[PDB]
C-alpha cells in the first residue's frame, strides 16, 4: 500500500538561503499525450495527521514536522494547481506542463518550496504533436496514472486524451488531381503518398490556408494529415 | 657581436639561427618572442554606470495645487500633474481626484553601487610596445629581456643588447575611443566628456567609480499615476552605458585581425602572432662558440627520417656525420617553414644523430650547420 | 543599519483600489555584472526580533496590513528566489534578471503582490548571462556584491564570475585549417579569428553538434567557446 | 497599463463600488513611451 | 555514439545490457555552489527525433 | 531518453580522491583538487587547497 515517510531532502532552489526542504521531487512521470503527472516527493502525500485523504499532505521542513491542506501547500507552475489523488511517496496531480513543478509552503513559519525540472516530458509518438489535449481533432492513446493507489507507486495505465487531427480537413478530389483544401490554426504535418503504382511521397509542413495538389492516375493516394495513420482513397479521382 | 636573426610570431617556437662567422664555430641562438604587450596611454574621459533615481518624494496636495521648483540636479527634471488618482478608483483615497495635484519632482544621480560596477570612456593616445624576447646565446637559454617593439627604448639590457624592430607586434587595436567594460574592451565610440546620450555609450558621467563629475542626460520623464501614491513614476531612456549594452561592438579580446590576446584592465594587446619579428642580438661573446670545438668536422649526410605535415615539433630527422673528436655544434634553421625544435646537434662519427624540428609547411628544408660543414636536411612532413 | 522599518511605496499594479501598497520594491540594483541583486523594499524582509535573519518579513498598509514569517509571502519571478542576507535597507539575493522581483502574500485582507521590473539593465562582463556565478567552465572577474552578513548596503565586490562552456570542443588540426567540432549541451557563444596575419572575425551562438571550419595563418588561432578569455593554439598543425 | 508612458484612449470600467452596474466605458490606458526621436533636417530629406 | 542515435543502448525498455556513450565530461568546480558539475551530449534518442 | 545518474561525489577532506572505475554504462570521473574557497559557495572542508 504506502509504505512512505515524510521528511526532508535536498532542494537547490528554495524561497531562502534555508534549503532544508522536503516536497522534494525525487521523480517525475510525464510520458503520455495526457496533462497529468505522477509526483515522487520525500514529502508524504496521501498521510496527513489523520492519515489518508486525497487533498492533504504531511512533511518535515526541518523546522516542523506537521500536515496541512493542500491550500497551504500549494503546487505551481506559476499559478496554482491541483492535486486529485495521493499515494504515499507518489501524487498524482493536474498541473498542465507536467515537467516543471513546484511545490511551496503557506503554512507556517519559514518558505520551503522545491521545484523540479525533472527529465520526463510528454511526446508524440507520431510526426505531429499530440503530446497534450487541445481541441482539435480526435482523441489517441496518452498515459493517465491511476487515481486510486495500487502499488506505493501509482501505477501508469493507458488512458485516452484528446489528440491532434489537424483543422479542417476539407478534401476536395477532381479529375486526375487531389487538391487538399486546408485551414489549419496551427504548425500540422501533411504527408502524401499513392498507394497505387503511382508515386507522389510528399511531406510537407503548412501553416495557414493553404492548397496542396497531388497527381491521381486512378490507383488510389493516401494523405494523412496532422498526425493520422492512413486514411486511403482508391481507383478514381483519389 | 650583434647578430640579427628573424624569428616567426609563433608564440612557443624557438627560431633558431646561427651566429656565423668562417674559421669559428656556429653558436646556438634561438630568439623566441615570448609575449609582446601593447601598452597605449589611456587618458579617462569618464567613469559610467547605471544611475539610480531619486525621487525625493512629489509635493502633493489633496484639493490643492503646487508649481515647480526648481532644483540643481544632474537631470533634475519636474512636471505638474493632475489628478493624481483617477474619479471612483480608491477605497481612502483622495476626495478630489481632479483638483488635487502633485507636483512630480524627480532627478538622477550616480548609483551608490557604482563602487566598482562601472564601465569606463577612455581617450586613447599612443603607446609603447614592450616584447618579452627570450634569448638563447651559446647553451645559456636562462636569459630573456625585455626590449620594446617600438623605438622609444631599444633594450640596452646586460642580457644582450636587442633592439626589436617595429612591426606589427606593436600596433594599438584601440581606436581613439574606446569603451572599457571591465574585462572586455570594445571600440566603441562617444561624445568627449561632459557630453553623451542615448544613442553612443555614457549619458551618466563620473569620472571616480562613485560621485565626480556628475552629469546626466538619461532623458527623464515625470509620469503620473494610475492608482495610489507614495513616489512619482516615471519613464526615462536607458543610460548611454545601459543603452550601449543593449548596441554591443565586439570585443576586442576575443577579436582582433592580428592575433592578439587583447587583456583589459589598462587596454593592452598580449601576445600577437602576426608576422615575423626582427631581432638584433648582441650575443654575449663568453657564450659564442668559435672553435670551441677544436674538431674540423666532415663527411656529413643529413636524412629526415619522418615529420608530420606543418607541425609543432614533428619533425624527426638524423645526422651523420665524422668529426675529428666528439663535441655539440649548433644546428639551426635559416628557413621559417621549418625551425628546429633543437639548436644543438651531437657531433659523432657513428653516422646517425636524431634531432627533431619543427614546421609551419608540408616541407621541411632547413640548413643544419655542425662546427666547419653545412648541409641541408629534406623530407616529407 | 538594521534600522529599516516597514511602509508603503507607489506600485504599477497591486491589489486593492490603490496601490500605496505594501511589499512593494522602491529601488533595485543591477549594478554587478554578475547576477546578483540589492533589492530597496519600503516593506522590510529579512529581519524578526533577531536582527538580520533568513524568513520573516515585516509590512504595513491602511487596508492590507499586517507581518508575518516568510511562508504565505513567496518572492518570485515565477519559480523561488533565495536570499542570503539583510543589512536592513537592504535585501540580497539571488535571482535571474535582478531587476525583476514579484513579491507577494496570499494571506490578510487581500491579496497583494507587487512585481519591480524597472531598469537598472546588466549582464556580465564576459557575454554570457548568470543568476549567480556557477561551477561550471571558466572564471572571468566581475563585479557582484558582498553576500556575507555584517549588519551599511551590500556593496559591489570585485570577485568572480564563471561562465558555464559545452562539453567537447573537439578541435581537428590540418594544414592551414581548423575545423571545430563544437557539440553545445547549452548555448554557447562561439567567437574565433586566427591568429597570425589571418584572422577569422566570426561571432556566432551555437547549440546542438555541428563543425566550423575556419582558415589558419600557420601561427595560431584563438577559439573561445562559451564566454572565455582567449583559448588559443600557436604555429603546429593549426 | 503601467503607470510610466504616455496615456491613450481604452476601454476600461469604472474602479470603485458605486453601492450604478459595472458595465464598460472609455478611460485612459497608460503605454510605454520611447527615448528622444533625434530628428536631423537637410534639403528635401528628413 | 556520442551525441547521436543509440548513445543509450539497451534491448527492452527497462535496463538490459545498458551500453552508453553519451560523451560525458565532467567540469572543473568554481566558487558560488557546490554540487557535481558536469556537462554530456544531447540525448541520441532525442538528437534523432 | 536516458536519465543521468549521479552517484554523490567522494570528497577527500584535506586528502587527495583517487577515482574508482565503475562499469556503469557511460561512467566518467574526473579528479579536481582544491576546488572550493569555502564561504562564497561552500567547500564543506577545513581544507580548500
Amino acid at each position: 500500500y504506502k509504505l512512505a515517510r515524510p521528511y526532508i531532502a535536498d532542494c537547490p532552489n528554495c524561497g531562502h538561503s534555508r534549503c532544508d526542504s522536503p516536497i522534494a521531487i525525487e521523480e517525475v512521470r510525464g510520458d503520455a499525450h495526457a496533462g497529468v503527472i505522477r509526483i515522487q516527493t520525500s514529502a508524504m502525500f496521501g498521510l496527513k495527521t489523520d492519515g489518508v485523504d486525497l487533498a492533504y499532505m504531511s512533511f518535515m521542513n526541518g523546522k516542523t514536522q506537521k500536515s496541512i491542506k493542500i491550500d497551504n501547500l500549494h503546487v505551481r507552475t506559476s499559478a496554482p494547481c491541483s492535486l486529485v489523488s495521493h499515494h504515499g511517496y507518489y501524487i498524482l496531480a493536474q498541473c498542465p506542463p507536467g515537467d516543471t513543478v513546484t511545490v511551496g509552503f503557506h503554512d507556517g513559519p519559514n518558505r520551503h518550496t522545491c521545484t523540479v525540472a525533472h527529465k520526463v516530458e510528454f511526446r508524440p509518438v507520431g510526426r505531429e504533436k499530440y503530446r497534450h489535449p487541445p481541441e482539435h481533432g480526435v482523441e489517441l492513446p496518452c498515459n493517465r496514472y491511476t487515481h486510486k493507489r495500487a502499488d506505493v507507486p501509482f501505477v501508469p495505465v493507458k488512458a485516452k486524451c484528446i489528440a491532434t487531427l489537424a483543422p479542417e480537413p476539407l478534401v476536395e478530389h477532381k479529375h486526375r488531381t487531389l487538391i487538399l483544401h486546408l485551414h489549419p490554426d496551427h504548425p500540422t504535418l501533411l504527408t502524401t503518398r499513392s498507394l497505387g503504382s503511382d508515386a507522389n511521397p510528399t511531406r510537407q509542413w503548412i501553416e495557414r490556408p493553404t492548397t496542396v495538389n497531388f497527381t491521381v492516375t486512378g490507383e488510389g493516394l493516401e494523405y494523412t494529415w496532422g498526425n493520422h495513420p492512413p486514411k486511403r482513397v482508391w481507383a478514381q479521382e483519389s | 657581436y650583434e647578430h640579427t636573426a628573424v624569428m616567426p610570431n609563433k608564440v612557443g617556437i624557438p627560431y633558431k639561427a646561427l651566429v656565423e662567422r668562417p674559421g669559428y664555430a656556429p653558436v646556438h641562438l634561438q630568439i623566441q618572442l615570448v609575449n609582446t604587450r601593447i601598452i597605449p596611454s589611456t587618458n579617462l574621459e569618464y567613469i559610467t554606470c547605471k544611475y539610480k533615481t531619486k525621487v525625493p518624494s512629489p509635493v502633493v496636495k489633496c484639493c490643492g495645487a503646487t508649481q515647480c521648483t526648481s532644483k540643481p540636479h544632474p537631470d533634475y527634471q519636474c512636471q505638474v500633474f493632475t489628478g493624481v488618482y483617477p474619479f471612483m478608483w480608491g477605497g481612502a483615497y483622495c476626495f478630489c481626484d481632479t483638483e488635487n495635484t502633485q507636483m512630480s519632482e524627480a532627478y538622477v544621480e550616480r548609483s551608490e553601487e557604482c563602487s566598482i560596477d562601472h564601465a569606463k570612456a577612455y581617450k586613447v593616445h599612443t603607446g609603447t610596445v614592450q616584447a618579452m624576447v627570450n634569448i638563447t646565446y651559446g647553451s645559456v637559454s636562462w636569459r630573456s629581456a625585455d626590449v620594446y617593439v617600438n623605438g622609444e627604448t631599444p633594450a640596452k639590457i646586460g642580457d644582450a643588447k636587442l633592439i626589436i624592430g617595429p612591426l606589427s607586434s606593436a600596433w594599438s587595436p584601440f581606436d581613439n575611443k574606446v569603451v572599457v567594460y571591465g574585462h572586455e574592451v570594445y571600440n566603441y565610440d562617444f561624445p568627449e566628456y561632459g557630453t553623451g546620450k542615448a544613442g553612443s555609450f555614457g549619458d551618466l558621467q563620473s569620472r571616480t567609480s562613485t560621485s565626480n563629475d556628475l552629469y546626466a542626460n538619461t532623458n527623464l520623464k515625470l509620469q503620473r499615476p494610475q492608482a495610489g501614491i507614495v513616489h512619482t513614476p516615471f519613464t526615462q531612456a536607458p543610460s548611454g552605458f545601459e543603452r550601449w549594452k543593449r548596441d554591443k561592438g565586439a570585443p576586442l579580446n576575443d577579436v582582433a585581425p592580428f592575433g592578439c590576446s587583447i587583456a583589459l584592465e589598462p587596454l593592452r594587446a598580449e601576445n600577437c602572432a602576426v608576422g615575423s619579428i626582427p631581432i638584433s642580438i648582441d650575443i654575449p661573446d663568453a657564450a659564442f662558440t668559435r672553435i670551441s670545438e677544436t674538431p674540423t668536422v666532415s663527411d656529413l649526410e643529413c636524412k629526415i627520417t619522418e615529420c608530420t605535415y606543418a607541425s609543432d615539433f614533428g619533425g624527426i630527422a638524423t645526422v651523420a656525420y665524422k668529426s675529428s673528436k666528439a663535441g655539440n655544434c649548433p644546428i639551426h634553421s635559416p628557413s621559417g617553414v621549418a625551425v628546429i625544435k633543437e639548436n644543438d646537434v651531437t657531433l659523432a662519427e657513428s653516422g646517425s644523430f636524431t634531432f627533431h624540428f619543427s614546421t609551419a609547411n608540408i616541407h621541411p628544408a632547413f640548413k643544419l650547420q655542425v662546427c666547419t660543414s653545412a648541409v641541408t636536411c629534406k623530407g616529407d612532413c
